[PDB]
């Protein structure tokens, strides 16, 4: 178990395969984390197409079931991370994996939803497919306090808001922020860079869509209390103020710029 | 790196007295009673005399902890009168103030 | 003549702060104590330990912030919490100030086994109460 | 507009063990500053009244400890400097408050205890007769 | 459109709602789980936003005191009991039941019981030291004609 996990961590995918072969020779049974590491090593070892990778992942899951080894959140998190490499094909089995999580009773965490959102974030139009996933994810997370379970949890909000900025959905951004500002969930905001990017996108979308009065209220509430605005964010705020013909605060913004 | 060799001697005396405090207490308790036989009290006397000279707590001198002044040291602050006056006059000591009544 | 903790007027040119301009007989009347701890109260112990710690803290913050402290420190003790409030000049760069704050806080906390905090109030120059 | 959507309450547990009954707590705060003691008394009184605790306040007579030191360094015995320490007292007498209420109030007023102010709280604890004292052995 | 949490699944796992919850605390602490707890902590890690959170963090680390103040907090006197501190006559087993030695040891035990600073172990050490000293001085005691040894 530990040799496979370490070799996967150090990207010794061929060595991880050799360790898996040695495990099969010894006819021993691994655990859930070992199977997840094996899935990651198999996916990252070769540049095969989606069909081979998905067949191998399904075979590994069936082998884990045969070995009387029970699943965990890490399994589905790694499955989604691996499937992120093949967005076009993996758009379909992502919902199947999520329904498997629901049926087993393994409630998806913030990182699981983040990985699903990233998988649905295929380069191109997000309205076609992300509209079928983001609202359901928000409904599931709505009014739910969370605990740190997976290493990628902290990313979720950032990624979500980013695609929120893509969708130009002020209501969805408000729901995401309310999810962040619910109980202790704010602690999942992530590192300094993630926090800055999240707040920049959020305030940019507010300036783009929200009424200038509530826009100024959010400007007072967040800046500089939450983050220091970027020059582009201030430019967008100036544009929004100019659209709302409220030019009288333009010098004050310049003061704020200073 | 004490203030002077006198403070170093006092530190050595304090450490040695703390080391030998329990043995001295037991032997002296054997001595300071009228119950035990006088011969045992005499051997206890020679035992307590056999202990090193610097282990006696009476040799401990309360010197100022910042200038090694042997006299004029307030026990509460362990400071000489000059250093205590300096610190109080600058106001660095809480509560202490000039007395006028 | 009394020479203790007094600034003697010579030409009316020497700038002095509020602390230096007041003689010791004004401590209870015009300038509160620079340190605040319960050790010197009635029935309280460890006055000498607090005094020694205060002296070390003053001599340590004076040398850790060379030419930066505008006036004498203010030491406050609340439970096991220790707070050093320092008026500092704006000569040094903020990066160095933050580095020194972190370093001094961590080192003092580990040395005295208490959660030391350091609050810096910056002034453009040493505030002059009067000239002597 | 950035108010939290929902806050989390601190975990409060109810233990089947009967609560301690306190007949009287004498929070005697000592300080060097009369104004600081007055402000702390105002704080404690307002907190107790908001928590519905019966509280009285009085001021024990202050203490002034004075000592004398030689003014000069070498020899000026005739000339001395006299220093004094003033310990002013304020006694808050709280009556008929339970163990949990006493604990929470003491924590609230001790976390906000000003620097330079020391506290000596005496808790009169009501107890029933021991099991073995009702009848002889 | 429609709910996406119901429908066809991978259908590989069963409805095993119970994960690996068996107790395995007897094993040595694995480095892997310890380091992964650090990843989880970093996930929940954020800088302090106000003073109350700083106080909470300090209390959790043990730097801060636990109000209301217990002057004896963190101290247990080696888990002793009042009867152990007071009734030290039980340790007076080798000493004679009568005579000057018994009277002196009675005085010593009464003084030790009056002592609120020494621990029970230190009192036992004092009693044992007296026992050994009297055992070493058996010849002098017998010469003085007081029963011992």
């Amino acid at each position: 178990c530990t040799m496979i996990r370490g070799m996967v961590k150090h990207r010794a995918y061929e060595q991880a395969l050799n360790l898996y072969t040695e495990l099969l020779n010894n006819r021993l049974h691994a655990d859930v984390y070992t199977f997840n590491a094996l899935i990651e090593a198999t996916v990252c070892a070769i540049n095969e197409k989606f069909e081979e990778k998905w067949s191998k992942i399904l075979e590994l899951l069936r082998h884990m079931v045969a070995q009387k080894v029970k699943p965990n959140l890490q399994t589905f998190n790694t499955i989604l991370k691996c499937l992120r490499r093949f967005h076009v094909f993996a758009r379909s089995p992502a919902l199947q994996v999520l329904r498997e999580m629901k049926a087993i009773g393994i409630e998806p965490s913030l990182a699981t939803y983040h990985h699903i959102i990233r998988l649905f974030d295929q380069p191109g139009d997000p309205l076609k497919r992300s509209s079928f996933i983001i609202y359901d994810i928000m409904n599931e997370l709505m009014g739910k306090r969370f605990s740190p379970k997976d290493p990628d949890d902290d990313k979720f909000f950032q990624s979500a808001m980013s695609i929120c900025s893509s969708l130009r959905d002020l209501e969805l951004a408000y729901q995401v922020h309310g999810l962040l500002k619910t109980g202790d969930n704010w602690k999942f905001i992530g590192p300094d860079q993630h926090r800055n990017f999240y707040y920049s996108k959020f305030f940019d979308l507010i300036c783009l869509m929200e009424q200038i009065d509530v826009t100024l209220k959010w400007y007072e509430d967040l800046i500089p209390s939450a983050y220091f605005p970027h020059s582009q964010t201030m430019i967008h705020l100036l544009q929004a103020l100019d659209v709302a013909n409220r030019l009288e605060v333009i010098p004050k913004i310049w003061k704020d710029s200073k | 790196h004490y203030v002077d060799w006198r403070m170093w001697r006092d530190v050595k005396r304090r450490k040695m007295a703390y080391e030998y405090a329990d043995e001295r207490l037991r032997i002296n308790s054997l001595r300071k009673n009228t119950i035990l036989p006088k011969i045992l009290q005499d051997v206890a006397d020679e035992e307590i005399a056999a202990l090193p000279r610097d282990s006696c707590p009476v040799r401990i001198r309360n010197r100022c902890v910042m200038t090694s002044r042997p006299r004029g040291v307030k026990r509460r602050w362990r400071l000489s009168r000059i250093v205590f006056r300096h610190l109080a006059d600058h106001g660095q000591l809480s509560g202490i103030q000039r007395a006028t009544w | 003549k009394n020479r203790a903790a007094r600034v003697r007027v010579s030409k009316g040119d020497k700038p002095v702060t509020y602390e230096e301009a007041h003689a010791p007989h004004y401590i209870a009347h015009r300038k509160g104590w620079l340190s605040l701890h319960t050790g010197n109260l009635d029935g309280e112990d460890h006055a000498a330990e607090r005094t020694v710690e205060d002296v070390f803290l003053r001599k340590f913050m004076w040398g850790t912030f060379p030419g930066c402290l505008a006036d004498q420190l203010v030491l406050k003790r609340r439970g096991n919490q220790l707070e050093i409030c320092a008026v500092v000049l704006r000569q040094l760069s903020p990066h160095k100030y933050y580095f020194l704050v972190g370093y001094s806080e961590t080192l003092l906390s580990y040395f005295y086994k208490c959660p030391v905090r350091l609050h810096l109030q910056t002034v453009p120059s040493k505030v002059v109460y009067k000239y002597l | 507009v950035d108010v939290p959507k929902d806050l989390t309450k601190p975990v409060v547990t109810i233990s089947d063990e009967p609560d301690i009954l306190y007949k009287r707590l004498s929070v005697l705060v000592k300080g060097h500053d009369k104004a600081v003691l007055d402000s702390y008394e105002y704080f404690a009184v307002l907190a107790a009244k908001e928590l519905g605790i019966s509280i009285k306040v009085h001021e024990p007579p202050r203490k002034i400890e004075r000592f004398t030191l030689l003014q000069s360094v070498h020899i000026y015995k005739k000339h001395r400097v006299q220093y004094e320490m003033r310990t002013l007292y304020r006694c808050l007498e709280l009556e008929h408050l339970t163990g949990s209420t006493a604990d929470v109030y003491l924590e609230y007023i001790q976390r906000n205890l000003p620097e330079g102010v020391a506290m000596e709280v005496t808790k009169t604890q009501l107890e029933q007769l021991p099991e073995h004292i009702k009848e002889p052995i | 459109r429609k709910n996406i949490f119901t429908g066809k699944r991978l259908n590989i796992f069963d409805m095993m709602a119970v994960t690996k919850e068996a107790p395995e605390t007897d094993t040595s602490p694995s480095l892997w789980d310890v380091e992964f707890a650090k990843q989880l902590a970093t996930v929940n890690e954020q800088p302090l936003q106000n003073g109350f959170e700083e106080l909470i963090q300090w209390t959790k680390e043990g730097k801060l005191w636990e109000f209301p103040i217990n002057n004896e907090a963190g101290f247990d006197d080696d888990g002793s009991e009042f009867h152990e501190h007071i009734f030290l006559e039980k340790h007076l087993e080798s000493f004679p039941k009568q005579g000057p030695i018994r009277h002196f040891m009675e005085l010593v035990t009464c003084g030790l019981s009056k002592n609120p600073y020494l621990s029970v172990k230190q009192k036992v050490e004092h009693i044992e030291w007296f026992r050994n000293y009297f055992n070493e001085k058996k010849d002098i005691l017998k010469e003085s004609n007081i029963q011992f040894n």
